[PDB]
């Protein structure tokens, strides 16, 4: 049902899980600062 | 007036410059009166 | 655990079932389920095949393609009468779009260089209005980085408040006297058409999605 | 919807981009391949 | 009291100018119809999905100005 | 050829069989999968003109 | 309650898709099965004659 | 048609007719204003121009 | 590629810039034009085929960019050296007899070729 | 008296928003009239389209009518 | 205090108004659509695609306005 | 008091200003649609042209919801 | 005052209003920009710089009344 086959993804979405992990830093301080209120 | 037919007129009346020639004139003339049918029928020979 | 946590999850479980449940084990003539899923497949790669040039589409259609169906399926889930948004928390949307946004810059920077910054100069034109032309580009150039998500969240957030908002009003409009009863049909098949088009709107919305982060990608992936 | 301002939002966020990098792996490595494998198949019959 | 009350009811009554635009938008849409078909004959199949999908489109930008009358009301 | 002829008659799944069946009869079929999946290609060339592609666009 | 009008319409919906949509969908896919299982059976065919 | 030099065929073709102009297909692949009295002249002036090709 | 053709004097049968005057005001064709079809109003119209030009007195037709960019311009009689001073007498004439004289309209065509005469 | 007069002014306001519907309907009929000169015979497929366009048209500037006695009667 | 709270709903009232735009905009695009294909028959594969795009980015900017709307009501 | 009241009235008109870019951006797409229509092919050309005017007719709507913003926030 | 750095605030919102009708302008003039060059592809080079030049006059239209509004805003 089901062929998993290895795609070259990290390879091609480098510059979208880096800028992923920026915003996601953005987000935890900005959870906290919308705590605040 | 059919749309040929006043492009006739005009071309006609262009040949009239100086320098155009008698068999543009001769393109411009024509000898044939129609002679109109009907159903047998035939209305007289008339000019075309 | 969180309501937000459980539809994520619940998310995740109806589209595994859209493709193991979707066909008797595979057969050369498939099933019927599939034909759906196959028409989507075939629209949305000739839509970035289109689109974005290369074989680079292809290298970015399977994030188009989750886009879709994410989007899809999250406006509809949604839209439950009894349950409970994910797309109504503007804040992963958004921040969707936001990351889209940076990677496709940070990918354009990457593939062609500081000259990535010429794609700010549009096309020759008198000289004095270059740089006029590069500083309203440019602002509008992150104003993109918001309208993509602003788009969808919008649409979806409006839809739910509209419907929830106008039942609210037909129940107290319908709770006096017997004659509102009576011909109260009406405004309950105005609501029965909003409630049609709320779900039209999701899906055409998740198309937008896909051919709009379609549009930002040509643009980065080929300058000019 | 009721809840529309939670401050729950970081919490929120890591489900939501944890969903997204579930599903992006899903997809790409193992649903649009079986996809692919009935195009391919359905042309493998095509020429044979 | 008095004064919220009041800015309650004008609110309500300058959102029904948005409304507006709508309507003149829908008029187009099948204006633009009406053309077409009389030009073409016989597009008209293909022609009135998608006629009725800028419809759909138009009216949702006005439903959208409604909630927000009564929201204010 | 005779025998070819006759190989055809009973077994070749014309109805339907599972396709997983036609790649262990077949590596041909894995193998063009695999060559497009490593090189991202998920245009099958010619795939959309001897089957549909049911466009929606 | 106030969201069973809501889940009223839903149903009135859903009704509206199984009355329309279900027998167009049947339709719809039943036209490609068809065409599928035609170039199955075609290229069946094409190889008995090479044979002969 | 005076098929060759030594030769004639006595040939025939249909004139085309505005009606012809109208309901023609790649008309629409061509370009003219729908107040056009182009088929009710284009008609005219092709019932001649094929015509006097016939008689030439 | 341009083609002028006349039933009797068929001329170009693209050419640079071609200015014509139609049925659709005045139409100029350059390169790839969208395709038309066009009555050619009785016209003066030059033709230029690189910076030379090349004038001509045209006396109404069809014209026709076929769409693989052939501008078929089909036309009775041209050549606008040939038109030109007889034709202001026969005009003159052509004025009077309209007054009196189908024969209307055909002085008429007469009185806009005056028109174009004028333009000579 | 201030919600009194804030009643009466809302009112006002939301006869507005009929205008729009107006010049819609017109819209409307102008390209009727267009179509059918410009055809002829289009006309019995086209008239129900056109009916079904001049009402949603209207019915813009009816929301807005509904609204003006919404807030006119409180 | 109670001037405030009457402002950032007549502010929100205002900012309904620009939604109108995009209103007649979605039709004009639309608009276009209708005439093309009328025109052709057989535009359709490529402009599909274009008028979504149209529709899309001039939607956007009533929704701007709408956003504004929802900022002054809730404020 | 007068001030905050102020700053939410003057976003409120504001936000106006964006109605006429969002027509801009229609007519635009809508020229697009009828020269597309029109040749059958201008479409790769008119392509980076139609960007270039969408874009143009945006920044106008961009700075009438910037200066809303920035009276909203202060 | 707080009357006056109101009439300040409101009044840079009402000059906001004029900006609309230079968004309108520009579109007009890639509309028929789009149009015209599908009408002869060919005229593009010559008509682009006229476009470029009726483009930059319908915005500086626009230009003055957004300085009103900054005007107002910062001065």
């Amino acid at each position: 049902m089901l062929k998993r086959f290895p795609t070259p993804i990290l390879k091609v979405y480098w510059p979208f899980f880096v800028a992923g992990a920026a915003v996601y830093y953005g987000m935890s301080k900005a959870a906290d600062l919308s705590s605040n209120t | 007036i059919s749309y040929a037919a006043y492009l006739n007129v005009a071309a006609q009346a262009i040949r009239s410059t100086e320098l155009q020639t008698a068999s543009v004139l001769n393109r411009s003339q024509t000898d044939a009166f129609y002679t109109q049918y009907k159903n047998a029928s035939e209305p007289t020979p008339i000019t075309k | 655990l969180t309501t937000f946590s459980l539809y994520t999850i619940i998310v995740l479980l109806v589209i595994t079932s859209l493709y193991t449940l979707t066909n008797n084990n595979n057969k050369i003539i498939g099933s019927r389920w599939l034909i759906s899923q196959e028409a989507i497949y075939d629209t949305i790669m000739n839509m970035t095949k289109g689109q974005i040039g290369g074989k680079n589409w292809g290298l970015y259609f399977p994030m188009i393609f989750t886009l879709f169906m994410f989007i899809f399926i999250a406006n509809l889930i949604s839209m439950i009468p009894y349950s409970f948004a994910l797309s109504a928390h503007l804040v992963f949307i958004i921040s969707l779009s936001i990351v889209i946004w940076l990677g496709n810059t940070i990918l354009g920077l990457y593939k062609h260089g500081w000259v990535f910054f010429s794609l700010f100069v549009p096309a020759g034109t008198p000289l004095p209005l270059v740089p006029l032309l590069v500083i309203i580009e440019t602002l509008s150039y992150f104003a993109r980085a918001i309208s993509l998500g602003l788009r969808l969240g919008s649409n979806i957030l409006a839809g739910h408040l509209l419907m929830v908002i106008l039942a609210g009003l037909t129940f107290n409009f319908m709770l006096i006297n017997l004659f509102t009863l009576v011909f109260g049909f009406v405004p309950l098949a105005m609501i029965l058409a909003i409630m049609m088009l709320e779900f039209a709107i999701g899906i055409i919305q998740g198309y937008v999605w896909a051919i709009l982060t379609a549009s930002y990608l040509k643009d980065a992936v080929y300058l000019h | 919807m009721p809840q529309l301002v939670p401050f729950y939002f970081m919490n929120q966020l890591t489900y939501g981009f944890l969903l997204m990098i579930t599903l992006l792996i899903l997809f790409s490595q193992f649903f649009l391949p079986m996809i692919l494998r009935l195009y391919v198949s359905r042309l493998f019959i095509s020429k044979l | 009291m008095q004064l919220v009350l009041a800015a309650k009811y004008i609110g309500a009554g300058i959102s029904t100018i948005g409304l507006l635009g709508a309507g003149i938008g829908i008029a187009i849409v099948f204006a633009a119809l009406i053309n077409g078909v009389s030009r073409n004959p016989s597009i008209k199949d293909t022609v009135f999905p998608m006629a009725i999908l800028g419809f759909a489109l138009s009216e949702a930008t006005g439903l959208f100005c409604l909630m927000v009358s009564f929201l204010l009301l | 050829l005779q025998s070819t002829l006759d190989n055809i008659q009973s077994a070749r799944p014309f109805d339907e069989l599972t396709v997983d069946d036609l790649t262990k009869i077949k590596p041909e079929i894995d193998a063009k999968v695999e060559e497009m999946v490593k090189k991202g290609k998920w245009d099958v060339p010619g795939y959309k003109d001897r089957f549909g592609n049911l466009n929606v666009m | 309650n106030d969201e069973s009008i809501l889940l009223l319409t839903f149903l009135g919906f859903t009704g509206l898709v199984a009355k329309y949509l279900a027998p167009a969908y049947k339709d719809f896919a039943d036209a490609r099965m068809k065409k599928v299982s035609d170039v199955l059976n075609a290229s069946r065919n094409k190889h008995v004659e090479a044979v002969k | 048609d005076p098929v060759s030099s030594l030769s004639f065929e006595p040939s025939e073709k249909p004139i085309f007719n505005a009606k012809t102009i109208e309901q023609s297909p790649s008309f629409g692949k061509f370009e003219i204003d729908t107040d056009a009295n182009v088929p009710r002249d284009l008609f005219e002036y092709t019932l001649a121009n094929q015509m006097l090709t016939a008689m030439a | 590629k341009l083609q002028f053709a006349l039933p009797h004097e068929t001329l170009y049968s693209e050419v640079t810039q071609v200015n014509l005057p139609a049925k659709s005001g005045r139409i100029g064709v350059l390169a790839n034009h969208v395709p038309t079809v066009e009555q050619l109003l009785p016209g003066v119209v030059e033709v230029m085929e690189g910076s030379n030009s090349k004038k001509f007195f045209i006396s109404g037709g069809f014209a026709t960019v076929q769409p693989d960019s052939q501008l078929c311009v089909t036309a009775i009689e041209a050549p606008l050296e040939s038109f030109s001073e007889n034709i202001k007498n026969l005009l003159a004439e052509a004025k009077k007899n309209v007054s009196s004289s189908r024969e209307a309209a055909e002085a008429a065509i007469q009185v806009e070729v005056l028109e174009n005469l004028q333009s000579v």
